[PDB]
RNA sequence: GGGGCGCCCUCUGAGCGUUCGCGCUGUGAUGAA
RNA sequence: GGGGCGCCCUCUGAGCGUUCGCGCUGUGAUGAA
């Protein structure tokens, strides 16, 4: 067992006795997490295992995401919070000085998000439809990164709508698209690429195969 | 004189066309009020803070964030318009950590986000509060399981102690904590596998470390082999599992208790409120129980004329810390406010914990100051 | 108020008040939300009187759906201050229950048959 | 006339210089005898089968596998020599599966290796039998834990059933097996996650599958979400863990029971023999208890003049299968042979289970044939 | 989850949802094993996880052992049986028609071996010193493969001694040596290589790093 | 035999046999390993007689270390067949105990003082 | 022949089956929870 | 070990503090485990 600092801030890698590497986050709240993810100690500090197959974000990092906008003190709007797995890790990366506003739709899942957001005082959970940013306009704040992972056919302009509401100028956006691999570059993803180019700037398009054999992420800068 | 109207958790803020604060009315730090007004803001009803703000400015034209409000504000006789993502509304949120202190909603950043946290949790439970019904019975099953786990731990730890005493009799009386005992059996096994640095990795002071290792060599117990160790470890690790499951169920309990009956929870706590529902049968059956019945939910003491008698409710820190003579007068006050809390959650109403705790605090202080 | 199931005329409202007053020196009544709820559960209650101006409303909102279960009628009064002083008290009461009518036996039997018409 | 002597589990075999069998005396299929003679062979004492073999050949010169025997065979007046890895001794072992049948030690290959298995286990427990003393007390703690686990399972399963009935009331009466119930909660959770092919993967007949899924749609229970599922699963998986730990302790029990008191074990079984030691306190205290005391180790029935009265020992298949009138006469016979088995293991003696079971079998058959 | 047949008989590989490969053996006795190793089902048959870091043999297989003498119906003499972990897997590979005679020295460990050898009717446990094959000459049989893994300085000729007792002609031998890696081939291991070349034939020398950072295995044919 | 603590002369061996025979019609004795062990535990036993030729030896090996604990002397006899027929039985006995000496009161008191010398 | 205190109060202790030859038995017959 | 009637159904129900102005109180005073 060994814990090594990686390129991206507050994100680590975990060397194992069997040789395998699993992504690592600094556990912001010790003692808990309990049953599910594996807990590990190395030189005093407690760390949490970040599986790259459950998390689309963790997939993207292993998939070679060049620049990660989520770091220490980052404020994020997370559209598609779900059961809380993936945000708990951004909660860890963000640290206490940054904040995570999470918006999830189905009640069946939000109740789980609550438990996660209970112990972590940087996650602010919200039961709301992402199509109506007016509904949480009154609760949230202007953020630095827009993470959008909704089970909708029209995600692209649901995010855009949300962006001109809360996303800071010169900010960043991580979109999740149900995207297939050849030797062009982004001509394949022009439908969703050009739709943004009306008011956004494309940086990276990343196909999540084989970590997620369906989706792909588009990192974008807001003008 | 055109005013841009911002409605937020902190209150209502009037801006000019260039993002300068013209006037503000600050929301009070009450979770119950802000939550309810936020639900109204979705339908288009403005904050009472907005009505007050608009009264003390009476502008030429107002422009609101939300289009659902336009008619409701035109009903008061104001000229109302609607911009969605206005350059003003953004500027407000760009400086949101600061303006919260600037309008005197909070003293610093920490307690603002500590408020916003308590809120975000409450608000998103109110939209759940018109629930998928049966939730109270689940909490009952959750708190009963915790009692079933605690009762199990004692059974396994006793058996683990009696088993392990064969290899190490000195350890049984050295640590009365059942958890720590099982931890030593888990990672070590044989006595001669214990080091000075291995024991500090669990958080032990030097005065007990030198008692254990001195007893390790001076052990009267017989030599043991890896059959027994692997067998003892099975129970030892299960004890450690149950100790986690109990702490984890307690976290689940809080999430259900604050969702189904949040007003009862704010008074007594998650665990005590859960245990009250267990005796009643359901949430509705707690509301039908009057103030006098709640106070005596031990059932064994009244039927004579249980363990920790005059009310099961006395586990409350104000009846436990305070001396024996005040206990009668406090138990009534708690049960009276518990009665309200039950009925208000049975209707599935708002949050009144912030006033009920302050109402109980005033009366507890009025009992302590009467000698 | 949302816990008020039916509209109550002012004539029957004052005739209810007089029915309780008579039972304070000829019969036996219970005063206060706690005791009133204890009367309906046991089955000793004949008529339940509920105040309309209670805040927060939730303190008595359980009674109407409890009284329907044990088949006991209930009537609303427009004021809590007018129900408090009527019950021989110096403070206001939220709900009252009648166990023994006394000299208001014919007055109660008229009330219970007038409220059943405005229900359905 | 030079003879190469081979001593083995099957018996004593005399070979010529070229690997041809000259004469053999076959060992009887008694575990007790072969084990004891094998311990003697380490010190150099030959098998009684060898003494008999050498008598019926009286060779010019004998050559033995083991150098410890040379003096002990020269004491009888034979010319003895020693080859270690002799070409003869190998040839014997090259054809060992066959020669076992050829010298008529066994009828076929299967039961030979089935004997060699029972032996290899016994032999290597005899070298352990002069034990690091305290082993009996461990077995007591092992069997008490099994009773503590069984008592726990019932507590958790009852709680799991009452909890899960909120989501699925129909399931509680459909499966009376506590294990299967917890398995369904573990891998599935929500009712609508069950398929026809998912249920066969656990070993269910078609007559009950169509009862479950028909009750899944016709469920009166309320909708549940993943808080409750993850909470219910904690108990459900723990029940499945304990069900494993119990079966695993039972395997550990056998390993201790056959080591510390193998003669008691051969009569009643591992579990029944363990449970007898629990009441006594130790192995020595079972030996001091006479035949009459063992028979009445219920202690509650005798003190009146317990659950399944006249002796705790009646769980034995011969007192349980046979009718009510024979039970008095069999209970004595078992307790009499149990008395011997206790004392013979208290001295830490040989294995006499193969004769004691045959001695009890003859007397049980003599009770059944008297009408 | 998926189970695929490998080069060696009765030995499988286990594809996982997280991608990792763990060696696999056909569980000869179902229902049991219980607490410790992980139990898995695939198309009716039950399989047992074979960890390559605990087992020296499993290390050697992953380390690229070309030819494995242990297959279906193999009779083995296992010198250094220990707690039973590794033999249980050869028990599985061997199947009911082959046999495993296990010799372990320290009582503290044999008692565990017994429990393992209890449920498996092809393992024949023996408390004995491997320096004295006379002590079990009377119990065992002539075998096909000699596995030797003893905590001794003189293993090499302890095995040789055992071999001329029980190992069949044309048979095989797996020795474990406390053996460092450069670009010769077996000049490094000449001390133990030449000692065998007096009556044995070397086939493969395999350094177990990093599965076992100390030991190495020498597969040998007996003349 | 290894459970035999001390060497017993044949003269005292036959004088022990005669002491039990007399107690069968003048006193009370217990016959058999089971009853003999029950006598020593209760404290009713005065003298314990053990057979030397018992197989397996382990059936009676507990008695000598039990009788030392409750301070009761014990003597060995060379044959079990000679102890069986002496006790008025047709089968052999492994051990016998005396509770009431009867006409062998002086014969037992001589035995208990002759065995204490060959012990130490 | 009658009653209050402590003690050992941890089944009983010699027979049963039989073809009338003899068998199984204090290394526990038979009687009980 | 099995069933039909009434009862407690699981505190009491109006007072207490006071500087004699008035305060806290049936949205529970006081008396009890
Ligand atoms: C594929 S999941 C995201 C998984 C997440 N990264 C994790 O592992 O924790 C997408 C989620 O978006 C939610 N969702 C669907 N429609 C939504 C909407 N209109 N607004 C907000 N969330 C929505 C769904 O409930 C679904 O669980
Ligand atoms: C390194 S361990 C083998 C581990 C084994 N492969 C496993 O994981 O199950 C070697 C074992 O050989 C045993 N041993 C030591 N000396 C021995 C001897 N003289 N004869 C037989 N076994 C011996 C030791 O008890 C030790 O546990």
């Amino acid at each position: 067992i060994t814990v090594k600092q990686t390129n991206m801030e507050n994100i680590y890698e975990c060397e194992f006795n069997d040789g395998s590497f699993r992504l690592c986050t600094r556990n912001l709240v010790p003692n808990f997490n309990v049953y599910g993810e594996r807990l590990i100690k190395y030189e005093g500090v407690e760390y949490r295992e970040w599986n790259a197959f459950r998390s689309k974000l963790a997939g993207a990092i292993l998939k070679g995401l060049k620049t990660n906008p989520i770091r220490k003190g980052t404020k994020v709007l997370y559209l598609g919070a779900a059961s809380g797995t993936t945000i708990s890790h951004v909660s860890d990366i963000i640290e206490l000085n940054g904040k995570a506003y999470g918006v999830e739709f189905s009640p069946r899942v939000v109740r789980e998000l609550l438990l996660v957001a209970q112990r972590r005082p940087n996650i602010f959970p919200l039961l709301a439809d992402a199509r109506f940013p007016q509904s949480y306009k009154s609760v949230v704040e202007n953020v630095d990164v827009l993470y959008v992972d909704i089970a909708q056919p029209d995600q692209t302009d649901i995010a855009i709508y949300n962006a001109k509401f809360f996303l800071k100028v010169n900010g960043d956006m991580l979109l999740v698209i149900k995207a297939v691999t050849k030797d062009p570059k982004e001509i394949y993803k022009t439908e969703v690429e050009k739709l943004e180019n009306s008011n956004f700037e494309t940086i990276q398009i990343i196909n999540l195969d084989p970590y997620d054999k369906d989706h792909a992420i588009v990192l974008s800068k807001y003008k | 004189v055109k005013i841009y109207l911002i409605e937020h958790v902190i209150g209502a803020v009037a801006y000019d066309e260039n993002g300068n604060i013209v006037d503000y009315i600050t929301n009070p730090r009450d979770l119950g009020k802000i939550t309810e007004e936020l639900l109204n803001n979705e339908k288009g009803i403005p904050f009472s803070a907005t009505v007050e703000l608009l009264k003390k400015v009476n502008p030429q034209e107002v422009v609101v964030e939300n289009e659902a409000e336009v008619p409701k504000l035109q009903a008061l006789g104001y000229r109302v318009s609607y911009e969605p993502y206005s350059k003003v509304s953004r500027i407000f949120r760009e400086s949101l950590p600061k303006v919260a202190i600037d309008i005197k909603f909070a003293s610093n950043e920490e307690d603002y986000y500590n408020f916003l946290h308590e809120l975000s949790l409450e608000y998103t439970r109110r939209k759940l509060r018109s629930a998928a019904q049966k939730r109270d019975l689940l909490a009952i099953q959750a708190v009963r399981a915790m009692d079933d786990i605690d009762k199990t731990i004692n059974l396994f730890s006793e058996r683990l102690r009696e088993w392990y005493s064969i290899h190490f009799p000195e350890l049984d009386k050295l640590i009365e904590d059942h958890e720590e005992y099982a931890t030593i059996v888990s990672r070590f096994g044989d006595r001669g596998f214990l080091t000075i640095d291995s024991l500090k990795e669990l958080g032990f002071n030097e005065q007990r470390i030198n008692r254990i290792l001195d007893a390790a060599k001076k052990s009267i117990g017989a030599d043991i082999s890896e059959d027994d160790l692997s067998a003892m470890r099975m129970i030892a690790n299960t004890i450690l599992d149950l100790y986690n499951i109990r702490r984890n169920l307690n976290n689940y309990l809080e999430g259900v208790m604050k969702e189904v009956a949040p007003n009862v929870t704010a008074l007594v706590g998650p665990a005590l409120g859960a245990r009250l529902l267990s005796i009643a049968g359901s949430l509705d059956e707690l509301a039908k129980m009057p103030a006098s019945t709640i106070q005596v939910l031990g059932a064994e003491k009244a039927l004579f004329r249980r363990p920790p008698k005059h009310g099961i409710i006395f586990q409350y820190p104000a009846i436990h810390t305070s001396p024996r003579w005040q206990r009668g007068k406090i138990a009534r006050a708690l049960a009276a406010k518990l009665a309200i809390a039950a009925r208000v959650d049975a209707f599935s109403g708002r949050f009144i914990g912030d006033q009920l705790n302050e109402q109980l605090k005033k009366r507890i202080d009025e009992i302590k100051e009467k000698f | 108020a949302s816990y008020v199931k039916f509209e109550v005329p002012q004539d029957l409202a004052d005739k209810v008040l007089e029915a309780v007053r008579k039972a304070k020196e000829s019969g036996k009544i219970k005063k206060g939300t706690n005791e009133t709820t204890k009367a309906v559960e046991r089955g000793q209650a004949k008529l339940v009187i509920i105040a309309e101006d209670v805040q927060p409303e939730e303190i008595v909102a359980h009674l109407p759906l409890l009284c329907d279960e044990k088949k006991i009628p209930y009537v609303y009064v427009s004021s809590k201050k007018a129900l408090g002083e009527a019950c021989g008290l110096q403070v206001a009461t939220a709900s009252a229950a009648i166990l023994e009518p006394g000299e208001a036996k014919d007055l109660v039997d008229e009330i219970i048959k007038r409220v059943n018409e405005i229900k359905g």
